[PDB]
RNA sequence: GGGGGGGGCAAGUGUUCUUCGGAAUGACUGGGCGUAAAGGGCACGUAGGCGGUGAAUCGGGUUGAAAGUGAAAGUCGCCAAAA
RNA sequence: UUAGAUACCCUGGUAGUCCAUGCCGUAAACGAUGAGUGUUCGCCCUUGGUCUACGCAGAUCAGGGGCUCAGCUAACGCGUGAA
């Protein structure tokens, strides 16, 4: 028997004498959750492809790649202007980290 | 009785054991099919969606985690229907239970179904 | 055939016709009768369990069969879908051990009929309920007078009449819901559920209060319309309801009143005055006789159809088409105050 | 949910891949693996609901550490609360060591108390709640011999003879952000739950 | 007065926890002043404190079952040593049955030293109606093969001795029973253990759906 | 070995021979072959065994029903008389 | 060399080792593990194929080699099984 039904038979049957976590064992169950096979998937943020090859080139871009996937439903190549925005973001924020 | 069959249960046998819960297996067959079903509405599986009907071959059977030994015969042999009352006693539980499996001519029966019908045919299959 | 599925000790009786959108026959409901009162006195089974499909939970009540099962004039074909229906929740309200029940679907009209008197109710974010039977000419039936009489103030007598959607936070934050889970994890508490070897309610209702109550965070589910119900529905008889909403076809909130208004207008006269023959009574009688109360109602509104018209919504809503058939020739207006006592009569 | 949005601040269910268990992971990301958050919080239910219970019959529970990260967080804790001996929380500092929970009864007289502690208590503890890696086994076979529940943090790195003999697994996975916060939720247990 | 005691104990031991952490946490200073009370008190605590489980030996720890004995001679060879090994079955007549194994210098001593500990790790049996088993089972340890099956009512008991006398005082009245492969004690024992507790009495079997009859 | 005393059987006892069981000690029911006896040095290939699917047909095997026969005595159930 | 020495120790030394063709047909022919098919938690490697590469591997096949979850084993242990 399992660690909390084998007690329950066991005190039932009348075996030993109860232990005094049992009314509280049986009011909070353990977390069993659905049985699942192996395969642990491997999950992926959908823009992969790019970041790898930027961060490359120079975190925010690991994010930005949404912000340049939303228009890239109809993207071409549109990497280099990407990168552009990247070097405008840059541009300023260095401005104002070396006015600081 | 083919082994693919016997290959099927076994399959069955370990990965319940195993602990997984979803199994696919390439060789299909209509004896299979019918036992599968007939293991389920038993009590023993939980899905058994079969996939391809023809020329391909493939079933997908998600399962419960019952006992389920069920070993697949392969060397055939006559059951008529007045013989199971003492032949179902070689199984595991000699007594209580487990269901032989009989082949009819009017459907793939269990030992309870055919016992009813007075039918007879092939041992195939146990139960524990 | 009812799908039951037997775990180790919660069997779960599942009628189902997924041909039928999981509507209700007189043979589904008999054969859950059966199977309950042999579950009932039994030491093997600790509760009882209600699902329904893949699709939705309950859906209509085959009034489309009944009305071809009535067209011919037999008393007890009718009589006996009713009895075994009510004195079914009778039931289901008196039962020995506990009852869970499960919403996700468009739950409609005898819906939520089935499943409230008992223990416990799940509902899900694409649960739908509301009863349209005053739309059909028929009544909220067999104890909706009892589960929507028993209510905030004047908001039973907002629900049956008009017959509006009762969702998910609806229903947690309204208390319809006792409590409230996601789709693709209600399996997740359902084998926790059946896999418990215990026996009092107040146990399980903490395993499963684990994965119950957690979200009641809704901002324009019901944020007025207490106050904006308090107004109109509060008032005694369903003309003069609705000649003060009348009044309300209203300048700054009739995006509301004028959509209520025509939500009751989908719906027949004298059943209009029926549900407040329910409600206004009901508000205050237990449930077994809050059900031969709709019984009576009931078995004398399909035979001795005399004012509204029982069948002309079976023949449009279903058969012809969801048009506002003609239940109403003595519209509100004219509907005789012993109209609803004319249905009324074997009170005795 | 919005305990959700906070556990996953808490850089927890994030942790590298040394797994016998999947029926917890989200997926993973190659250098860690995403466990589901809510089966987290459903089993810290669980577990604190029990404890919060074995409360109603006040049973000693005496918790166990011995990677002293945690040693503050614990400490504000076990004295004055749960068992309430800071004398024994004092054992717990420098215990989990000897002849354990089972010859608890032993003589261990011998002290030549030079440097040394040498608490030796001796009570049934009818729970026990560990939090570290792997030092303490001796508690959690010992336990589940004597059949003692127990609750404990389990990792992917968690052999089978201990996975499968500890009821009440905490799957929290300490990772990058290392020790935080977390015994201040059974704090709040126990202490005004006690009436 | 079990109680009694027991939270008398608890007084002794309690003024033990205090008296020898008011001197523990007196590390700072000279040493003999407080150490010769710790030894006293620590060697009064020792006394005291292991009369709890002293206690399970004679009158509680013991409950009214009848309990049954083996016992061999194992052997060392420093010299030509010599000991001896003894087990013990519990068993109350309901199905509680239990054993213990264990070793002393003398018969009569290793015998006592199990009389006392038979009655621990207790697993409890399933007596179908009071005279005998659910149903027919194999069960085999590591080379020792064991088969039950069921008999009505008015055969007997139909097994061999180690077998027999924990069939008999576990409840049993109709069963037979065949151990075959080691025709060993020890073996035979803890074979009974794991086969009796394989037994999936119709209680289990409902362990999915449907009420199992019993045919009438 | 002798004296006494006691147990088991009983008009019968005990020894040997004879056959089965115990004997899973030829294992179909009911085994083994790494280190314990036992995997051939290796393959090829003959019979031989065994061995994919779905569709169709036939009805040899298969299987359902009836009669004939399966000597009587025997085993066995019951019943009755018989001691 | 020894009590003695057919020997081990030294120095000589033919047959034999080697090639040509034939004959035998055996070895601790030793993973002391027949052959084949399906199912099995991983990690570490590694021989040679394949796909995918954007700082670098990821994947996929055939094998050869350790270490292991479990499973088994009288015991050791294997886990390309001895599941």
């Amino acid at each position: 028997g399992d660690l909390l039904s084998k007690t329950r038979r066991l005190v039932g049957g009348l075996a030993t004498r109860e232990p005094v976590w049992l009314k509280a064992m049986e009011a909070s169950p353990p977390p069993v959750f659905p049985r699942s096979n192996g395969k642990i998937q491997k999950i992926v943020l959908p823009e992969d492809p790019y970041v790898r090859k930027f961060a490359n080139k120079h975190r925010v871009y690991g994010c930005r790649v949404l912000e340049l996937k939303e228009h890239g439903i109809s993207e071409g190549d549109a990497m280099s202007v990407a990168n552009m925005e990247y070097l405008s973001e840059r541009k300023e924020m260095k401005k104002a980290y070396k006015r600081l | 009785g083919r082994r693919i069959l016997n290959d099927a249960l076994r399959t069955i046998v370990n990965a319940e054991r195993r602990g997984k819960a979803s199994v696919e297996l390439k060789p299909i067959s209509t004896v299979m099919s019918s036992f599968l079903r007939i293991m389920k509405e038993k009590g023993y599986i939980k899905n058994f969606q079969v996939y391809d009907p023809h020329r391909v071959g493939r079933i997908t059977v998600d399962l419960q985690g019952r006992v389920n030994d069920c070993k697949a015969l392969t060397y055939r042999q006559d059951v008529r229907a007045k013989e199971i009352e003492k032949y179902t006693e070689r199984t595991l539980p000699t007594r209580q239970w487990g269901y032989v499996v009989i082949t009819t001519p009017d459907g793939i029966l269990d030992h309870e179904e055919a016992i009813k019908r007075n039918v007879g045919g092939q041992v195939l299959g146990f139960f524990y | 055939q009812v799908l039951v599925e037997g775990k180790a000790k919660s069997r779960a009786a599942i009628l189902n016709n997924p041909s039928s959108l999981n509507a209700l026959s007189a043979p589904m409901v008999g054969r859950l009768k059966r199977l309950y009162e042999s579950w009932e006195e039994n030491p093997a089974i600790s509760f009882v369990l209600m699902k329904g499909s893949g699709k939705t939970f309950c859906s209509g009540a085959d009034v489309l069969s009944l009305y071809h099962s009535i067209n011919e004039g037999n008393t007890e074909e009718s009589k006996l879908f009713f009895e075994n229906l009510y004195k079914f929740v009778y039931l289901q309200g008196t039962y020995l051990k506990p009852n869970i029940a499960i919403m996700d679907g468009v739950t409609m009209g005898c819906g939520g009929g089935i499943s409230l008197p008992g223990m416990f109710r799940v509902a899900t974010d694409k649960t739908v309920l509301a009863h349209p039977e005053v739309q059909i000419g028929f009544h909220p039936d067999a104890g909706a007078s009892y589960y929507l009489s028993r209510l905030p103030g004047y908001l039973g007598e907002y629900l049956a009449l008009t017959g509006q959607k009762l969702n998910g936070v609806e229903m947690i934050a309204c208390g319809l819901a006792t409590h409230y889970c996601l789709n693709a994890r209600l399996p997740l508490i359902e084998e926790r559920i059946g896999k418990l070897l215990t026996d009092d309610p107040a146990v399980i209702e903490d395993s499963l209060a684990q994965y119950g109550d957690l979200v009641y965070p809704d901002s324009s589910s019901v944020l007025h319309k207490i106050e904006l119900i308090d107004k109109y529905f509060g008032l005694d008889t369903v003309e003069e309801i609705i000649e003060a909403m009348e009044n309300e076809a209203a300048n700054s909130c009739n995006e509301w009143c004028k959509k209520t208004l025509k939500q009751i207008k989908e719906a027949s006269p004298l059943s209009l005055k029926i549900t407040l023959q329910s409600i206004r009574e009901g508000r205050f009688q237990t449930l077994d006789q809050c059900l031969t109360h709709e019984y009576r109602i009931s078995i004398c509104g399909v035979s001795k159809v005399v004012s509204g018209d029982f069948c002309e919504g079976i023949r449009a809503r279903l058969v012809d088409k969801d048009f506002a058939p003609k239940w109403d020739p003595p519209r509100l207006e004219d509907v005789s105050k012993d109209m609803v006592d004319c249905y009324f009569t074997p009170a005795s | 949910v919005i305990q959700k949005l906070l556990n996953t601040g808490a850089h927890l269910g994030r942790r590298a891949a040394e797994h016998h268990f999947k029926q917890y992971a989200y997926g993973t990301r190659n250098g860690m693996t995403i466990i589901d958050s809510d089966k987290t919080l459903i089993c810290l239910r669980s577990a604190a609901h029990f404890v919060a219970n074995l409360a109603h019959m006040r049973g000693n529970i005496f918790f166990v550490n011995t990677n002293p990260l945690f040693d503050e967080i614990i400490e504000l804790t076990s004295r004055r609360i749960q068992g309430d001996s800071y004398n024994h929380n004092r054992a717990m500092n420098l215990w989990k060591m000897g002849g354990f929970l089972t010859n608890s009864y032993s003589p261990k007289k011998f002290r030549s108390r030079h440097k040394k502690l040498c608490f030796g208590p001796t009570t049934m503890p009818d729970c026990v709640v560990v939090f570290d890696s792997e030092r303490k086994s001796s508690v959690i076979l010992e336990a589940s011999k004597l059949q003692i529940p127990v609750v404990a943090i389990v990792d992917p790195n968690v052999p089978l003879e201990f996975f499968e003999k500890i009821t009440y697994p905490v799957p929290a996975r300490d990772s990058v952000k290392f020790v935080y916060l977390f015994c201040n939720v059974i704090t709040k247990c126990f202490v005004a739950e006690q009436m | 007065e079990r109680d009694d005691i027991l939270l008398e104990k608890l007084n002794a031991i309690d003024k033990k926890l205090e008296i020898k952490l008011s001197e523990l946490d007196h590390t700072f200073g000279k040493k003999g002043k407080r150490l010769e009370e710790e030894i006293r008190e620590l060697a009064e605590d020792r006394n005291a404190l292991t009369e709890k489980k002293r206690q399970p030996l004679y009158r509680k720890g013991y409950d009214v079952h009848v309990i049954d004995v083996k016992k061999v001679c194992k052997v060392t060879k420093g010299g030509r040593v010599e000991r001896y090994t003894a087990l013990m079955v519990c068993g109350n007549y309901e199905g509680i049955i239990g054993y213990a194994k264990a070793k002393a210098e003398t018969g009569q001593s290793a015998m006592q030293k199990a009389y006392e500990k038979c009655f621990q790790n207790l697993h409890y049996v399933e007596r179908h109606e009071e005279h005998t088993i659910a149903h027919a089972i194999q069960t085999s340890y590591k080379k020792t093969k064991l088969y039950l099956w069921p008999a009505p009512t008015t055969t007997g008991m139909k097994a061999g001795r180690v077998v027999k006398t924990i069939l008999l005082l576990a409840g049993f009245k109709n069963i037979k029973s065949k151990v075959i492969g080691s025709r060993n004690s020890y073996n035979t024992v803890k074979a009974v253990l794991k086969a009796l507790n394989a037994v999936e009495t119709p209680k289990d079997v409902q362990e999915k759906f449907g009420r199992t009859v019993v045919e009438k």
